[PDB]
């Protein structure tokens, strides 16, 4: 897919067996969802945005499927009022700047 | 890490 | 061109005889910059991240040159930690996400 600009690149994924949306961030360094559940275990990480520090609860090697492209990586989840696909999930599906 | 702006 | 996602998606950006540079945004409604040359009387303006909500500058009709492509829009002056340029500026110069 090409996705144009002219309002928020909003996906869907699939991640632990849920189909919710998400918003492609190339400014974001990692993925970070709103509260869910994922098998394995966690352990705690800060992430800085706009607006300061969330404490986040970071799952590796989680799978994710974003428009149907596999991809294998770190799952950050914690208080995020949207949920975001950073680079390390986007250079995972191939996803690419054009201009 | 940085996550970015609504 | 063609950017890959391995690392932050920074680019040359000019604005008032100053190179500075900035993160290509795909998660920000709007370009905020950490200081900018001496542009003028601002707007209040309120944005939102993911650790809560900032009070911004708001700066109009700023001329900016992002890889020499020319554009034209609200620049917002914020404690951002790295300089991005968000959709408002992404449309213009014609950048699309790939995968
Ligand atoms: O899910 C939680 O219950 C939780 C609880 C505490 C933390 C912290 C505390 N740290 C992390 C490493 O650097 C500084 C502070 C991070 N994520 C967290 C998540």
């Amino acid at each position: 897919p090409q996705i144009t600009l002219w309002k928020r690149p909003l996906v869907t994924i699939k991640i632990g067996g849920q189909l919710k949306e998400a918003l492609l961030d190339t400014g974001a360094d990692d993925t970070v969802l709103e509260e869910m559940n994922l098998p394995g275990r966690w352990k705690p990480k800060m992430i800085g945005g706009i607006g300061g520090f969330i404490k986040v609860r970071q799952y590796d090697q989680i799978l994710i499927e974003i428009c149907g492209h596999k991809a294998i990586g770190t799952v950050l989840v914690g208080p995020t009022p949207v949920n975001i696909i950073g680079r390390n999930l986007l250079t995972q599906i191939g996803c690419t700047l054009n201009f | 890490x940085v996550v970015x702006a609504x």
